[PDB]
C-alpha cells in the first residue's frame, strides 16, 4: 500500500499534545447539559476580580486574619511612611493571592495591574494618604519625596472609601518571567501619610485599610508551567 | 366482546368467552415462498383435509398438578393425514392454532399459564452431558410431566417446571408467546402461531419447532365435591402446512 | 446522521407531556394481563404529570452494541516440549470453534433464539519464558472446517494451507485480528435446537447438531529450541452486522456442560441468584 | 473519514449502522 | 512516502473498537438470509414486555414456583398491609426479571415503570387493595395513611382483574445507577388493603394476586458492563 | 506527519489476502500470451462434465477397471435388486471422482446432480432398470416397491442406450456440508429391474452398464478448504 | 480562523489608548469595594498613557489549555509472584477511579466547583526487570463501572469482558491511550459537594458520593514465568472538551487524606505558603 | 459491480423453474453419452420441480480463489556453524525454485495442463534460539536466475548483487513479501510435457525442461556470532491473476520423485483412496 | 488537515475549539 | 478504496478481477 | 505533496521557504 | 498513485521515467 515513511517522534508520548484515540464505549449518549449559572471560559476573568492582600506579612499575625489589614496609626512624626510590597506578583505578600496563585502556573506576564484599598476606619474619621509606583530601576525608596517623583496617587478619603491605584506597565522586554528575576524586576509600591488621620472626639485613633489586587485588561499571561506555592510533601491517603 | 368463533377444516370450535388472542410474533402463518425456499420439488399441500382441528387427549388439573407439555410437530404424529403426509415426506413445514379448554364454575379459583416457545431444547434431569433421549420427547397426543414417575435409567428431561425444563426462571417465560387461563375471567387461551426456524422446510420427525407448555400458577381451589373434576383439553390445527420429499415412508417409534 | 450518528441521538425515546385530573369512565390503568399482551399505560396517565423533553438514546440498547464487543470465547494453550518434538498429537493445538467453552459471552446470546453475524476475530499469544531466553517464536493459526486434514501432529502437510487459512505471528508484530462473514449454512446460527441427529435412540441432541464449523489448528512453527516456553494464545470474538429473532428469557443457573442446557451441580441442592427473605412485609 | 471498505469482502467492515 | 507519526494508541487492542479487518475467505456469499418471524433490534422491546416477579422471596418458597404468587387473606384488622419490594431495579426479588436480569448489563437506569397485578381470585369474590409508589427520600412505610400520601392508585378488583400502578421518575439526577447505591435510591412501593376481600358462601377466603414489571417509553439505558446475577464459578465442560 | 493509528491485524500474515507487494524486476514485459484452444475460468465447468464411477467398489476388482462396470445378470428372481450408492458426493465410490475429487476442495456444497447411465450390453440385447433417488429421511429401501414410492425413472434399454437420472435437490438447509454429516445425510440412488435382459439367441445372457455423474447448473460448491482424497504420507524426492 | 487559530490569536486583549490630563470632576480612580463588585480602572484613566497596540493572546488561558494537559493520577503497581499464582487479590490490582489519589492535578481543577468533560487517557507500562530475562509479557487494562464482577483474583471470569473493556498491550507495540466521554451521570462532574449519604449520624459526606464510577483492574496475562519482574504502569489523564462554572478559591495547604478537604498534619501546627517579613515598611 | 464485487454475487447460478408433467414424444433424458458430451438434463426436464429463485454464486470456484491461496513449497534451513564459516557449501541455502518440493499446492495446479500467472511471495523465517541469546541476525535473500554467479559459499561476490534482487530482513521488522510476473518465456508455465531433452537415449523427459527459472540462494549476513542458532525460512506463494486451459484428471497416487509423474511405493503395492466396499447392494 | 474524526463517537476527537 | 496500484508494475497488484 | 500542517500550531512545521 | 514527492528535493524521488 501507501510507501509510508515512519517518522522521528513516532510513539513517542507528550503530556501536551492533540491526538484522537478511541472511544470505549460507543454510542454513549452522555448525561445532557443542563443550564447553570456562573461558567467560566478564561482563567482571565478570575484574574480580572480584586482578592484581598496578605500584607501585614508580620510575625505572629500571619497564621491569623489581621494577616490583611494594615491599620492606619498616630504618626507623631509627619510625612511619614505606611508600607510596600514588590510588584513581582509572585512574591510573598502577592503569590497567595487568586492571581499570583495563578500567575505562578505560566512562566510569563504582562500588562498593567490594579491596586484598590479601602478604609476600614469611621465615618467621623479623616484622612489622605499618597500610594506611590517606583518603576524597576531604583530600590525601594526610604523617603516620600523621593517616591512622590514617579508614578503616584493622592487618596482622599471620604464618602467614597475605595481609591483604586492603577500600575502602568514600564518594562523593557513586552513581556517578563513570571519566576523571581533581578532582570524582569517589576519595582515596588508603597504608601505614606499626606496629611494626617484626623478624628473628632470620642473616636479610635488607629484604624484600617484592606487592599487588593485584580488585574487590568493589560494583562495576559503565557507559557503553562506547574506551580510554586504548593509542594504536595505528601502523600495522600485514604 | 369477548365471544369467538374459529373455523379450520370440516371442523369449528366456539368459546362464550375469551382473552382474545394471540399472533406469535406478530405474523400470521402462511406457505412458502420462492425466494426463501430451497428444496426444487413441487409441494403436496392438503388442505382442510389436513390442516384442521385435532383434539388430543385430556387431563386433569389437580391441587397437587404441577404441569404437562405437548411438542407440536410431535403431538399429531397420529393424527390422520397431516400426521402421514409427515411420514411419508422428508420436509414438512406447517404452522398451527392452539385452543386450550378449561371450563369449571364461578365459584372456582385457578390459574393457567400458557406458552408456545420456538426451539425448547430441555435440560436432563441427571448432571451431565447426557441430553434427554427420542423416545421422551416425543409423547404424542398424551404430552409429558403431569407429576409423573419414571426410570432414571433414562436420559430423561427434567420434570422440573420453575426452571423452565430449560433453566431459566420460569415468569420470564413471559417472552414466549402466552396468556394465561384465569378462570374468573378466562375459559379458553388460544395461541396461533406461524413457521420459526432458520430453515425453510424441516424433518418432521426430528426436529419439533414449537413447543408448548401449560402450567398451573395459583393452584386450582373450589369447595365442591372432588367428584368435581376440571380437566384442561388441548385442540390444535395444523395451518398452511406443506409437505415434499416423498419416498417410503418411516416408521412409528 | 452524522451528528445523531456521532452524538449519538438514532432511536431517542420520547418525552413526557402534561397531563391535568380525570374524572373519567375510561380506565386504562385496567388492562387483562391474561390475554397475554402487555399494558400501554404511562405516566401521563397514571399521574398529573409535567413537561419533560427527554434526550435519551437506545443507541446502547440495540443488538449491535449488546452484542459487538470482544470475548474470551477460548484460550489455547501449548507447553512446548523438545524432548520429542512432533510425535502424535503434540506442541500444536485443536480446539472445536463455537462459543460455550466459555461463559459470560455464551450467556449473552442464548439471551435469543436464532442469530446471524459476521464475526471478528483477534489473537493475543502470550509468551511465557521458562527459559533464560525465548526470542524469535513465529506461530501459525490455522483455520479448518469440516472434513479436512487435521494435523495429527505438529509438522503434518496440513500445514502447507495449500488452499487453507494460516495466520502467521511473529513476536513483536501486533495481535492479528480478522473476519469472518456468515458462515455457517442456512440463514442463521442455531442458538438453540430441538432436533436429533435421527431416530438411533442414541442419537444426538442439542446445538451441536446443527454448528459444527470445523476446528482450529494451531502450531509454533520456529522449530526446536533450547530455552522452554509455554504459551498461551487467547481469544477473542465479536460481532458485527448482526440480527435477532425470537427472544426468550436469560440462564440463571450456573451451566454444566458444553453444549446443553443442562442444570444440575455436583450436590449444590442446585443454586440460582434469587436471594431470601425474612418477610415480605419489609424490603 | 468513512465508508473507506479498505477490504474487498463485505464480511469485513465495522459495526454496522443503526437505522 | 507519507511522512507518518504513529499516535499512541496504536498497536494496542480493545475489546469495544470499530476497525475492519480482512476477511478470511474471500468471495464467500453466505447462505441467503430468509424470512423469520419475530426478530429484536433493540433490548428495549424486551425490557417492554411484563415478566413475573418472585416477591414471595421467603424461605422454602424461593426455590419453587410460589415465590411468584401473593396470597391475598384473611385480614382480621383492617387497613392492613400487604408486602413491599424496593424500586431499585437490580434488587432481589426485581433483579432476575426480564427487565431486571438486564439492567444488570448496563451501569445507568432511567425512566418511569410499570407495575401490574392481576388478580388469581374467583369471580364471585371481590376486594380493593392500595398500592403505593414512596419515592426516595425517607424509609419504606409503617403504616398505610403514611404512604397513602405518596403517589398510590387504589385497585378496585371486577370484571377487570389487571390493575397497572405507574412509577414515575422521581430523581435528582437525570440517571440513576444499577448499582446498589444510597444515592441513586429509587424506593418503595407497597401493597395494603382497602377494604377486604369479601367472598360469599363456599368459595374459598385466600387467593392469589400475580405481579408483573414492564417498562415504560420513559426507560432508556445505558454504559454497558458485564452482568451481576450470574458467577460461573465453573468451569464448564464437555 | 499523518497522526495514523496502526490497527490490530497489522504486520500479520494470512494465507488468504489480497494486497499488493513490490515487483522484483521492473520493467519485465512478460512473454506474450498466445492464443491456446480450451482455458478454464470455473471449476464448475469441469464439475459439469460426466466422469465415470467406480461402483463395483468391491474388493479384488477394485484395483482394476472392472470396478467401473456394473454387469446387469441373470435374475432368477423378478423384481429383483441391482446396486445402490449413497448421494453424498464425497462418498466412496463418489468421492474419486471429477466432482468428489473437487467438493473435498471445498466444505459446502449444493444443488441438483446428475446421474447417467450407458448400456454396453448388445444390439439384440434388451432390458428395463427401474433407478431411484431416496431422499434424505429413511433407510435405503430393501425392496423396489418401497423405493419406487420416491423419485425415480424407469429407463428402457433401446436404440438410444443412455438415460440421465436426476437428482433434485431436497434438503432443509439451503446448503449442505461436504464432510460426512448425519445432518446433511443427502441419502440414496439405487437401480433395480423392471423387466429382464432378454437376448434372443446366442447372444451372452449379462452385460455391463458404465455409470457416471456429471453437475447440474443448479450446482454450486463454498468455502474453499484443502482435500481429504490425498494424504502425502511423503515427502516427495528428487 | 486558521491564522487566527495557527497564530493562536483568537482572543486578543485591547490596546492602552493614549491619553490627555483630566482636571475633571468625575473620578475613576474612587469606587466602593463594598458592592462586592470590581473596578474598572485602567492605565488610560489614572495617567497619561500612550499608544500602545497590543498583541497577546488569552489563548493559553482558557480553561482548555489550563485543564487539557495529560497529568500523574495514579501509578499501578505488581510486584509478580511466581510462588503462587492467582492467590486471591494477588497479581492484579485494582483502583478506585478518580483523583485526589494525586496531587498537582487535583489542586488544578479543585479552582472551580462544578465541571465537565471527555478524559482522554495514556498508560504507560514500566517493566522492570528483576531476573535476567522477561520477554514477552501481556498485559490486560479492564475498566469497570459500579455493579460490575471485580476479580477475586487473576483469572476470574470477569476477564472474559465479554460486555467489559479491556486494553491489552504486549511488550513493544506503544502506549495505549483511548478516551471517555463524559460519563458521571447528571450534567456535570462534582468537584465537590455540600451532601451525605442520608439522616444516619453516621453517614458519608463529600465528593464521593456523586462519584463512583466503578473501578478499574489489572492483570499480567502471559500466566507463570521465570525470572520475575515488577511492573509500574502509570497513568496520566487529559481533559479534552472542557466546561467551567463557578470558581473559588486555589487550596494551599498540603492537602491529607483522599477525598475530603481536611487540613491538618501530624503537629506541622499547619503550613501554608506564606512567607513572613520583618517589617512592612521594606519588601 | 461494487455491490455485485462486494456481496459477490458476480458468477449467480440460474433459478429452477416451475414445472408440469409431460406425456410427451421427445425424451429429453435420452441422450447417448458415447457421443463424448455431455448430457443437459435438468430437475425440471425430469421431475415437477417448483421455483426457486436462486443466490449462490460461483466467484470461489474461480481458477482465482481456487488457485489465489498462499502454500509451503519450501522450507528453507540452515544450521549454523561458527566453527567454520563459510567453507565450502555452508551457512548458506540454495534450493531450486518450483513446486514439486512439496504436495498440496502441487496436486492443486496439476488439476490443468498449461496455466500462467504471476506470483506472490512471503517469506517466513523463524528464528529457533539454540543459545542463551540471538539477537541481531540480518538475512540476505537473493534470487537468482539461470546463467548466474551462484554462491560457492556465502561471501562469494555474488552477494554484492550490483543487478540482482536481494530481499533483507532484520528481526524485528515483519514479513517480506514481494510478487512476480508471469517469468518463464513462451506464453505460460508448462504443467506437464511430453518433450525430452533430446534424440540421446539419455535425455531428460518431463516437466523439468521448460521450467528452470533459476535458483534463490539464501545466506545470514550478520556474520560470527557467539549463541549457535538455527533457521528455518519457510515459502509460501500464491498465484495472483491466474490463467487456464486444458484441464485434467486429479492425482490419486502419493507422489514419488521430484518432477516426474511415477507413482511406485516401495512396495505399498500402489494405494489410491478408494474404499472397499462388501457387497455392491447396500451402501 | 483537520476535522477528519477518524472516530466514531464524539468523545474522541481533540481538543475542542475556541470561540 | 482502490485501484491504487501503489507499485509501477502490474504484477504487482491485487487478485485480479473477475468478469 | 504540502501545507499539510498536520499540527496546529505554527512552530511545528517544516524549515521555512525563501522568497 | 504517482508524483507524490512526498520530499522536497529532487535528487530525492522514484526511478525517473523513459520517453
Ligand atoms: C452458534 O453461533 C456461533 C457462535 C460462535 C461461532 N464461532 C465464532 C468464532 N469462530 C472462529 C473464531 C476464531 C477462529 C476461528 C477459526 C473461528 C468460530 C465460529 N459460530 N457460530
Ligand atoms: C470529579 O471528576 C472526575 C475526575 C476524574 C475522573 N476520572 C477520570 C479518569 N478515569 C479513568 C482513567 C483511566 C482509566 C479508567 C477506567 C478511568 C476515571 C474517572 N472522573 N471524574
Ligand atoms: C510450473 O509453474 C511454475 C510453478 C512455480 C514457479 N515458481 C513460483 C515461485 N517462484 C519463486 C518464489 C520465491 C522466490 C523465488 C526467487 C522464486 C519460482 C517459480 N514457477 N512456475
Amino acid at each position: 500500500g501507501l510507501p509510508v515513511y515512519i517518522t522521528p517522534g513516532s510513539g513517542q508520548f507528550m503530556t501536551t499534545d492533540d491526538m484522537q484515540s478511541p472511544c470505549a464505549l460507543p454510542w454513549y449518549h452522555p448525561t445532557k447539559e443542563i443550564s447553570i449559572p456562573g461558567e467560566v471560559k478564561n482563567l482571565i476573568e478570575m484574574c480580572q476580580v480584586d482578592t484581598l492582600i496578605p500584607v501585614n506579612n508580620v510575625g505572629n499575625n500571619v497564621g491569623n486574619v489581621s494577616m490583611y489589614t494594615v491599620q492606619l496609626g498616630n504618626q507623631t512624626g509627619m510625612a511619614q511612611k505606611v508600607f510596600s510590597i514588590k510588584v513581582d506578583i509572585t512574591s510573598t505578600p502577592l503569590a497567595t493571592t487568586l492571581i499570583g496563585e495563578i500567575a505562578s502556573y505560566y512562566t510569563h506576564w504582562t500588562g498593567s495591574l490594579r491596586f484598590s484599598f479601602m478604609f476600614c476606619g469611621t465615618a467621623n474619621t479623616t484622612l489622605k494618604l499618597l500610594l506611590a509606583y517606583t518603576p524597576p530601576g531604583i530600590d525601594e525608596p526610604t523617603t516620600r519625596k523621593d517616591a512622590m517623583l514617579g508614578t503616584h496617587v493622592v487618596w482622599d478619603v471620604g464618602l467614597q472609601s475605595t481609591i483604586s491605584l492603577v500600575v502602568p506597565w514600564v518594562s523593557a522586554s513586552h513581556f517578563r518571567l513570571t519566576a523571581d528575576n533581578k532582570y524582569s524586576m517589576a519595582g515596588y509600591i508603597t504608601c505614606w501619610y499626606q496629611t494626617n488621620l484626623v478624628v473628632p472626639p470620642s473616636t479610635p485613633q488607629t484604624a484600617d485599610m484592606l487592599c487588593f489586587v485584580s488585574a487590568c485588561k493589560d494583562f495576559c499571561l503565557r507559557m503553562a508551567r506547574d506551580t510554586d506555592l504548593h509542594i504536595q510533601s505528601g502523600p495522600i491517603e485514604q | 366482546d369477548r365471544i369467538m368463533q374459529i373455523t379450520r377444516g370440516d371442523s369449528t370450535i366456539s368459546s362464550d368467552d375469551v382473552a382474545n388472542a394471540v399472533v406469535g410474533y406478530g405474523v400470521w402463518p402462511h406457505y412458502l415462498t420462492p425466494q426463501d425456499a430451497t428444496a426444487i420439488n413441487k409441494p403436496t399441500q392438503p388442505d382442510t383435509s389436513s390442516n384442521r382441528f385435532y383434539t388430543l387427549e385430556s387431563k386433569h388439573w389437580n391441587g397437587s398438578s404441577k404441569g404437562w407439555w405437548w411438542k407440536l410437530p410431535d403431538a399429531l404424529k397420529d393424527m390422520g393425514i397431516f400426521g402421514e403426509n409427515m411420514y411419508y415426506h422428508f420436509l414438512g413445514r406447517s404452522g398451527y392454532t392452539v385452543h386450550v379448554q378449561c371450563n369449571a364454575s364461578k365459584f372456582h379459583q385457578g390459574t393457567l399459564l400458557v406458552a408456545m416457545i420456538p426451539e425448547h431444547q430441555l435440560a436432563s434431569a441427571k448432571h451431565g452431558s447426557v441430553t434427554a433421549g427420542y423416545k421422551l420427547t416425543h409423547p404424542g397426543e398424551a404430552g409429558r410431566d403431569v407429576s409423573q414417575e419414571r426410570d432414571a435409567s433414562l436420559r430423561q428431561p427434567s420434570d422440573d417446571s420453575w426452571l423452565n425444563f430449560d433453566g431459566t426462571l420460569l415468569g420470564n417465560l413471559l417472552i414466549f408467546p402466552h396468556q394465561f387461563i384465569n378462570l374468573r375471567s378466562n375459559n379458553s387461551a388460544t395461541l396461533i402461531v406461524p413457521y420459526v426456524n432458520a430453515v425453510p422446510m424441516d424433518s418432521m420427525l426430528r426436529h419439533n419447532n414449537w413447543c408448548l407448555v401449560i402450567i398451573p400458577i395459583s393452584p386450582l381451589r373450589s369447595e365442591t365435591t372432588s367428584s368435581n373434576i376440571v380437566p384442561i383439553t388441548v385442540s390444535i390445527s395444523p395451518m398452511c402446512a406443506e409437505f415434499s420429499g416423498a419416498r417410503a415412508k418411516n416408521i412409528k417409534q | 446522521n452524522y451528528i445523531d450518528e456521532v452524538l449519538n441521538e438514532v432511536l431517542v425515546v420520547p418525552n413526557i407531556k402534561e397531563s391535568h385530573h380525570t374524572t373519567s369512565n375510561s380506565a386504562p390503568l385496567l388492562d387483562a394481563a391474561e390475554t397475554g399482551h402487555t399494558s400501554n399505560v404511562q405516566p401521563e396517565d397514571a399521574i398529573e404529570t409535567r413537561y419533560v423533553i427527554t434526550s435519551q438514546t437506545r443507541d446502547e440498547m440495540s443488538i449491535e452494541s449488546f452484542l459487538g464487543r470482544s470475548g474470551c470465547v477460548h484460550i489455547s494453550r501449548i507447553k512446548v516440549d523438545y524432548t520429542d518434538y512432533n510425535g502424535q498429537d503434540i506442541n500444536f493445538t485443536k480446539w472445536k470453534i463455537t462459543l460455550q467453552e466459555m461463559a459470560q459471552i455464551r450467556r449473552k446470546f442464548e439471551l435469543f433464539t436464532y442469530v446471524r453475524f459476521d464475526s471478528e476475530i483477534t489473537l493475543v499469544p502470550c509468551i511465557a519464558g521458562r527459559g533464560d531466553d525465548i526470542g524469535h517464536i513465529v506461530m501459525q493459526y490455522m483455520y479448518v472446517p469440516p472434513g479436512a486434514p487435521i494435523p495429527s501432529k505438529r509438522n503434518d502437510f496440513s500445514w502447507q494451507s495449500g488452499t487453507n487459512m494460516s495466520i502467521f505471528w511473529q513476536h513483536g508484530q501486533p495481535f492479528p485480528r480478522f473476519s469472518i462473514p456468515f458462515l455457517s449454512i442456512a440463514s442463521a446460527y442455531y442458538m438453540f435446537y430441538d432436533g436429533y441427529d435421527g431416530d438411533n435412540t442414541s442419537s444426538k441432541y442439542g446445538s451441536v447438531v446443527t454448528n459444527d464449523m470445523g476446528t482450529i489448528c494451531s502450531r509454533i512453527v520456529t522449530e526446536k529450541q533450547k530455552l522452554s516456553v509455554v504459551i498461551t494464545t487467547h481469544i477473542y470474538h465479536k460481532a458485527k452486522h448482526t440480527k435477532a429473532w425470537c427472544p426468550r428469557p436469560p440462564r440463571a443457573v450456573p451451566y454444566t456442560h458444553s453444549h446443553v442446557t443442562n442444570y444440575m451441580p455436583e450436590t449444590g441442592d442446585v443454586t440460582t441468584a434469587i436471594v431470601r427473605r425474612n418477610t415480605i412485609t419489609t424490603a | 473519514y468513512f465508508n473507506i471498505n479498505y477490504f474487498k469482502d463485505a464480511a469485513s467492515s465495522g459495526a454496522s449502522r443503526l437505522d
